[PDB]
């Protein structure tokens, strides 16, 4: 039951899948037609794929090669030549190719029972899941799909290598899952999935964005353009009233994609400070464990949800807060999305339940993103900020100097080690990262010889280490009760690729084990206030 | 740079160098033995090795020493035509 | 073989890689688990390792035979372990503490920077020894020593005079080895040759008989003695280090009487 409609020529000719150029019929048995070479299989129809990457006519040769039974491509395809049924149909559009692979019966049913896009620059996937615990808190059964696992529809997800999967696949999976096992096939994806036609190709019943601003545009190539597209994908399947339109009013990429579409769906801003959004916090709890607000808002409910970050996980549950009560006015619902989103998930994870100094694992590569959530940890640290993160190789060299500038700058003791060597050799790039404070690795490790390890000229200390585990494992152990250790190395992710293999040794569970074994370290003498640990004797 | 405060130079060498250099050099004429002079020598294979055999190949081969057959029983133990009467050529 | 006469497989006098003047001319090799060390490079009076490491007789004896542990022996990685100890006799750390801390397979990768006993320890301080430098620090020290103008008796100018001939004659070791091709951590025997075996005493075999000799059983003690520890290596990790340590022992102070 991977899909239904897609194993006869007439369900094709519904379709509207006009090829102009076609042998016999459809008669092969396939589940599911797939647009995507890989996403398809032996004996199945595939269509041609239209993307900047893979045009009409490479898409078509992989799928010939992959054993497809027909090959969509402007010019004429030899895919009869090594397939395991002769008939075939090139089409010479790869856009309504790409459109018709689905089936008409798989695109109704996900169309029909529900659908929820969120594609934001910064919290889309905090807002995402929360919005799918209200739904399922609503009694209706729905799959957010996000960038590190594809999910149409259901509460598992399955592994998918790029950040969105096929359009025709993801659109199969949700019509398998409607059929049985999931009440509503809700296709989220972010910015560039829905620039690039994942989620486009999918009538949306909800179209919000948690945060506009410049997205994708380097691969776009001009701003507002990621927006844009979201816009017209909203307008193009649009119903009266049954549209969001929640974002935050600050950013005018918000209201410029609000501006475009049909004006009769319902439009609603989750600003805090607006006036006009009616939405404030109007509570002093934050904490690393939980900061809970008293939303006070005619639309939103009462109770807020408590999230790990000062502002970017209050702005995502203000935005989530509203997909919530659209549903239910009732506050009582939304407690068990309050729930999920304070359960810590993998993006900006809060501190562990037992006992111990607070420790957060964050995803943060990037120079700009890494820079807003130290200042928000910095906000939110009480007395220190630590941190240990690395740099991965044949990456952007002139990335590593400024993140190590930027990580020092608001840091009082950082430790550098190797995030992701991937073939690149060690202490080579860790110096690149030290040359940023202006340091040599020559002249910590003539410093390293004698006891004094002098600190920055600012004040703030640095450490490295080439392992990663004993250097992580320091950090956790190397902090004070209300100071709260970062992991800014890795969020979800759990592979370390330390040359041609790789390890999947990174995980919160080392973290909890570290933070219990210091009770036993602290008991036997040893000393973690700094790098040079003091062994008596 | 040029010599360590503890060596074994030869005269003329020594006389030479302090009529070309002017860094004070200060060398005092050591009388050699009939054993001492022996183990002091340009070859490692023969002339050295014949007393202690345990040394002269430990320091020869840590300094990595090139050895030139100039002598006689450096060419008896390798076994080639020794430079002496019918073998010296020229 | 016994009441056989013939070479038997992977021994001393076999065949395909012993074995008419290419036996004779043919050589073998043998792996050793631990590294050893030459004979003549340390237990004699000119102690070519002590005047590169700066460190008297006594601590490296003891790490090459007893069991003395060094602070940092590999300093070319950043260290966390503030130990500052020339030689322990004995183990007064929290060595199950620290390293069932961090993970299993966790404390081996970073236990060989700081931990380190036997003659690989020493392998590992000669590899990574910065050669320009040490004779900038030796000169400066001879520069320094001398003139301060402590006088004394015989004991303390005898005493100054022997550390300064011990001085020199480290910088004169230190200058061949930045152009001689040939690295300081050659001194340890990785490796070890296997002597020819025509050039052993062997006039034939028959009827089971072995014309092995004193240098040929020193061989099959050694082998012996390495193929137990490289099993006792692969059987099981998680053994006390009392008996490893020991037989590591039993094979260095063998493979040394040998090159003796």
């Amino acid at each position: 039951e991977p899909k239904f409609r897609m194993s006869l020529a007439e369900l094709l000719d519904e379709s509207r899948v006009v090829p102009l150029s076609v042998y016999g019929d459809l008669e092969v048995g396939i589940s599911g037609v797939q647009h995507d070479s890989r996403l398809v299989e032996s004996g199945d129809l595939f269509v041609c794929c239209v993307g900047r990457k893979t045009d009409g006519h490479l898409y078509l040769s992989e799928a010939d090669k992959r054993g497809a039974v027909a090959v969509v491509a402007s010019k004429e395809i030899d895919i009869e030549e090594t397939l395991g049924c002769k008939a075939l149909v090139i089409v010479e559009d790869t856009n309504a190719v790409l459109a018709v692979l689905a089936a008409s019966f798989y695109r109704h049913p996900s169309k029909s029972m529900t659908l929820i896009g969120i594609t934001g620059t910064n919290g889309k996937t905090t807002t995402s899941y929360l919005i799918k615990a209200m739904y399922e808190a609503m009694g209706l059964r729905t799959g957010m799909l996000s960038t590190v696992g594809y999910y149409i529809y259901g509460d598992n997800k399955l592994e998918s290598p790029h950040t969105t999967p096929d359009a025709v696949l993801v659109q199969k999976l949700m019509a398998k899952m409607v059929h049985n096992g999931t009440e509503a096939l809700v296709m989220e994806a972010s910015s560039h999935g829905l620039a690039l036609g994942r989620c486009d190709k999918v009538d949306f019943d909800i179209a919000v964005f948690t945060n506009l601003t410049r997205d994708h545009l380097d691969f776009h190539g001009t701003e507002e353009e990621y927006r844009d597209a979201k816009a017209k994908l909203f307008a193009r399947m649009v119903d009266p009233a049954r549209h969001r339109k929640i974002v935050n009013i600050d950013d005018p990429n918000a209201a410029f994609f609000l501006a475009q579409g049909n004006p009769d769906v319902p439009i609603v801003t989750f600003a805090m400070e607006n006036k006009s959004a009616d939405v404030h916090p109007l509570k002093f709890q934050l904490s690393l464990f939980e900061t809970q607000v008293l939303v006070n808002t005619p639309q939103g409910i009462l109770e807020i949800s408590s999230g790990l970050l000062g502002r970017h996980n209050i702005y995502n549950i203000l935005a989530a807060v509203a997909v919530g009560i659209a549903v239910g006015a009732p506050l009582e619902d939304i407690v068990k999305g309050i729930e999920e989103v304070d359960a810590v998930p993998g993006r900006c994870e809060l501190i562990d339940e037992e006992q111990a100094f607070g420790v957060i694992v964050d995803y943060a590569h990037t120079p700009d993103a890494l820079s807003r959530l130290l200042d928000y940890v910095r906000e939110l640290g009480p007395r220190r900020v630590i941190t240990v993160f690395g740099c991965a190789g044949e990456s952007d060299r002139g990335k590593r100097p400024i993140m190590a500038k930027i990580a020092t700058d608001k840091s009082d003791v950082t430790i550098l080690t190797s995030d992701n060597p991937k073939t690149e050799d060690p202490l080579d790039i860790l110096d690149d990262m030290l040359a940023g404070v202006g340091w040599s690795m020559q002249d910590y490790l003539k410093h390293g010889e004698n006891d004094y390890y002098p600190p920055l000229p600012n004040g703030h200390r640095l450490f490295l280490h080439d392992i990663r585990r004993v250097a992580v494992r320091c950090a956790v152990a190397m902090g004070e009760e209300g100071d709260i250790v970062v992991v800014a190395g890795k969020g979800h992710e759990t592979y370390q690729i330390e040359g041609d293999k790789k390890e999947f040794f990174d995980d919160r569970e080392e973290c909890r084990e570290a933070l219990q074994y210091v009770d036993e370290l602290h008991q036997a003498g040893i000393d973690t206030s700094e790098f040079p640990w003091r062994l008596p004797e | 740079n040029v010599f360590s405060p503890g060596e074994l130079i030869g005269l003329l060498r020594a006389e030479r160098m302090g009529r070309a250099l002017e860094e004070a050099i200060c060398y005092r004429v050591v009388l050699l033995g009939i054993t001492r002079a022996s183990l002091n020598t340009q070859s490692f294979i023969s002339e050295a090795s014949f007393q202690e055999t345990a040394r002269v190949l430990a320091k020869a081969a840590l300094r990595g020493r090139i050895d030139w057959l100039k002598g006689l029983k450096e060419n008896v133990v390798l076994g080639g035509v020794i430079p002496v009467g019918t073998g010296f050529k020229g | 073989h016994y009441k056989t006469n013939k070479p038997e497989k992977d021994g001393l006098f076999c065949e395909r890689i012993f074995g008419s003047r290419i036996r004779r001319y043919q050589m073998g090799y043998i792996k050793l688990a631990c590294p050893v060390t030459h004979v003549w490079y340390l237990k004699r009076l000119p102690s070519y390792i002590a005047n590169l490491l700066d460190k008297p007789l006594k601590e490296l004896e003891g790490l090459v035979y007893c069991d003395f542990s060094f602070a940092r022996p590999i300093t070319k990685k950043p260290t966390f372990l503030r130990l500052r100890g020339l030689f322990e006799y004995e183990i007064q750390s929290w060595k199950y503490s620290i390293p069932l801390f961090f993970t299993t397979q966790g404390f081996d990768t970073f236990r060989n920077r700081e931990i380190s006993t036997g003659a690989g320890a020493i392998r590992e301080q000669l590899a990574d020894l910065d050669l320009r430098i040490i004779i900038e620090n030796s000169l400066v020290e001879w520069e320094e020593l001398g003139e301060e103008g402590h006088t004394g008796n015989e004991w303390e100018d005898r005493k100054v005079g022997r550390r300064k001939d011990f001085l020199v004659r480290r910088v004169e070791l230190a200058k061949h080895f930045i152009r001689t091709n040939i690295e300081p951590e050659w001194m340890v025997l990785c490796l070890l040759p296997v002597l020819p075996p025509e050039l052993r005493p062997i006039i034939q075999i028959d009827g089971g008989k072995l014309m092995s000799s004193d240098i040929n059983e020193l061989y099959r003690r050694v082998i012996y003695r390495n193929n137990t520890l490289t099993d006792l290596l692969t059987t099981s990790r998680s053994t006390p280090g009392e008996l490893v340590m020991c037989q590591e022992k039993l094979v260095q102070e063998a493979v040394d009487t040998l090159l003796d």
